[PDB]
């Protein structure tokens, strides 16, 4: 939880610093500020390992070609006054703009499509970083883009300490070295930003302890198909 | 006023916690150090070099 977070920072890493006040818990005035420090660290971490990959379906309209991957086009956000929401989002999976990197893009029936491609054309493109364009959008079609997902951005007027942190107990010490980082590098104080500087290489540290280990089953490799393709 | 005799004993009492007056200012400037000390700002072997 936020709480534990926010105390462990207090005491133990952030100690001799104003925003730790002596160990002693995060002010209230305060955290508007490890907050801001918190998702840059959550979007690093989650932008480098793959801790939560999602899929949003992208609904094709006929008159639509670019489609904006934002959340004021959504079926469940009921604030927006857009005509057509294409994104097709349900209670379970949101798609709370917690997009990273557009990796795959399959159809309505779950074959792959092309993404990127330029020879190709049946592939879909993606003009913006946050943009889907179908040159051939069909009326009764559905897409099934795949993205590595983001963690749900924390307001920075968020007071209930009870949100939840969802980062395994191995990346803790990674996201609580990097706010040590990014908030002892504010300062332009020489001996101040020796110790950022440290709990910067500490931190790339640690993310290559993880690497090393592969605590989160990403570097694992897959069964060889390139025979079969040749036709061996 | 009744003066008193400034004898070695109104100095040091030759103990830390003494009652002298220079007994007393150690433990003056003791205080505010152990005062830092408690909020982790300054390790063992600082605390006894300053």
């Amino acid at each position: 939880k936020l709480s534990e977070l926010f105390q462990m920072l207090s005491v133990g890493e952030l100690s001799l610093i104003r925003t730790g006040n002596d160990g002693q818990g995060i002010r209230t005035q305060d955290y508007p500020k490890v907050i801001a420090q918190l998702n840059a660290g959550l979007t690093n971490l989650h932008a480098r390992f793959p801790l939560l990959e999602k899929e949003v379906i992208i609904q094709q309209y006929e008159q639509i070609s670019k489609y904006y991957l934002r959340s004021e086009f959504a079926q469940m956000n009921t604030t927006s006054t857009e005509k057509y929401k294409y994104l097709m989002d349900s209670p379970t999976e949101r798609f709370l703009d917690d997009v990273i990197r557009v990796e795959r893009v399959f159809d309505e029936c779950g074959c792959p499509l092309y993404l990127n491609n330029e020879p190709c054309c049946g592939s879909i493109v993606t003009p913006s970083f946050d943009c889907i364009q179908i040159v051939y959008p069909i009326e009764t079609n559905a897409l099934f883009v795949t993205y590595r997902a983001n963690h749900p951005k924390i307001a920075l007027t968020t007071t209930d300490l009870n949100t939840e942190v969802r980062i395994p107990a191995s990346h803790e010490k990674a996201l609580t070295y990097y706010i040590a980082s990014q908030l002892y590098s504010n300062s332009p104080n020489p001996e101040t930003a020796a110790k950022g500087v440290e709990w910067s290489q500490r931190f790339e540290a640690e993310c290559t302890k993880i690497e090393n280990l592969d605590l989160d089953n990403a570097h694992i490799a897959q069964t060889n198909v390139k025979p079969e393709m040749r036709g061996w | 006023v009744v003066i008193e005799p400034i004898t070695n004993e109104d100095l040091t009492t030759k103990v830390v916690d003494g009652t002298g007056i220079f007994d007393e200012l150690m433990t003056a400037a003791n205080a505010h150090l152990s005062a830092q000390w408690d909020m982790e700002r300054i390790t063992g072997t600082q605390y006894a070099e300053v």
